[PDB]
């Protein structure tokens, strides 16, 4: 059928203010294909944001790992946004940097 | 131990503007190791890690004819299926399979496989007398009265304990200390105010290879659950892998704690 | 090694 994603956002290393750090994120579980994947510094839509191949898991389900640099402030905030069809409007998710 | 050479397929249906989509990647272990997708300049069945590229012309080149071979293949596969559910060429389907054998902890043929599903559900499957398939539903009986009628049965038997392990050792050889060599995980914990009555505690594990480990807070033998937030486990850019676990702590009693990481590159007790 | 899928 469709199975829903369930998105889930981090960093690559840690949070240190200052240094250029990376934000990925990662969607997983769904069916079928395709996928609107933006990554989003405070309600605006950073473009510069990498794909990675598609690929399938035994449950026939799939998962592409998103990111993008960055430098993290206390300022910033961070969040990406799936657009996929067993949701219908886009789910959002905020990136927390102790966790 | 054992081993894998598993080759999962996706064939998609972009009705419209596009013809369907062909991608085949074949896994060793979990470490991938080729692929073929029909949306690239080159429509290419080239390499993946770096010892499949130290190879020639006739494995890449048959293996690529192949490959396309299976691109119109299964694109009529698609309008058939399509036919056997009586549906409407409009939206998109996806055909998906799992190919394989599972090398013995010696070296012959321990595991042999063939799943089919469309639209993420099964439809066929081999069943490991390699030779009874079962049909997943009402209309993959349809295939098993004819795929069983002809030698496609029969004549994988063959592919499985013959080539996919004549040739998965040339592979698990060539990469041999490539396809292993353990990754020695680095962590800690990280105390978080949550609020004066507790304090959540959370623990790192991150910086491994393979993807797995298991990671637990024992308060001082009694093993936690119930107090248990488990990150699924999850893939960090590099390659590197991560994972962490909490507990809610009683602020004062922290100490009292303790923090549990365990993986195969790592030589450690209690 | 790859296989030749057929029939369906």
């Amino acid at each position: 059928i469709q199975k829903t994603p369930q998105i889930q956002v981090y960093s690559r290393h840690p949070p240190e203010n200052g240094k250029p750090n990376i934000l990925n994120c990662y969607v997983t579980q769904f069916h079928p294909p395709h996928i609107e994947i933006q990554m989003l510094k405070n309600g605006k839509k950073i473009p510069k944001v990498e794909m990675s191949d598609m690929s399938f898991s035994k449950d026939w389900s799939f998962y592409i790992l998103a990111h993008t640099e960055f430098t993290p402030t206390e300022t910033d905030t961070y969040a990406c946004r799936v657009k996929h069809d067993s949701m219908a409007e886009p789910k959002t998710v905020y990136w927390d940097r102790d966790m | 131990g054992p081993h894998s050479l598993r080759y999962f397929v996706t064939a998609v249906s972009r009705p419209g503007l596009g013809e369907p989509r062909y991608m085949e990647v074949g896994y060793v272990d979990d470490t991938e190791f080729v692929r073929f997708d029909s949306d690239a300049e080159n429509p290419r069945y080239e390499p993946r890690a770096r010892w499949m590229e130290q190879e020639g012309p006739e494995y890449w080149e048959r293996e690529t004819q192949k490959a396309k071979g299976n691109e119109q293949s299964f694109r009529v596969d698609l309008r058939t299926l399509l036919g056997y559910y009586n549906q409407s060429k409009g939206g998109s389907h996806t055909i998906q399979v799992i190919s394989g054998c599972e090398v013995g902890s010696d070296g012959r043929l321990l595991r042999g496989y063939q799943q089919y599903a469309y639209d993420g559900c099964d439809y066929i499957a081999l069943n490991e007398d390699l030779k009874t398939w079962t049909a997943a539903d009402m209309a993959a009986l349809i295939t098993k009265h004819k795929w069983e009628q002809a030698g496609e049965a029969e004549r994988l038997r063959a592919y499985l304990e013959g080539t996919c392990v004549e040739w998965l050792r040339r592979y698990l050889k060539n990469g041999n200390a490539t396809l292993l060599r353990t990754d020695s995980p680095k962590a800690h914990v990280t105390h978080h105010s949550r609020p004066e009555d507790k304090v959540t505690l959370r623990c790192w594990a991150l910086g491994f290879y393979p993807a797995d480990i298991t990671l637990t807070w024992q308060l001082n033998g009694e093993e936690l659950i119930q107090d248990m937030e488990l990150v699924e486990t999850r893939p960090a850019g590099d390659g590197t892998f991560q994972k962490w676990a909490s507990v809610v702590v009683p602020l004062g009693k922290e100490q009292y704690y303790t923090c549990h990481v365990y993986h195969q590159g790592l030589p450690e007790p209690l | 090694r790859g296989y030749v899928y057929q029939g369906l």
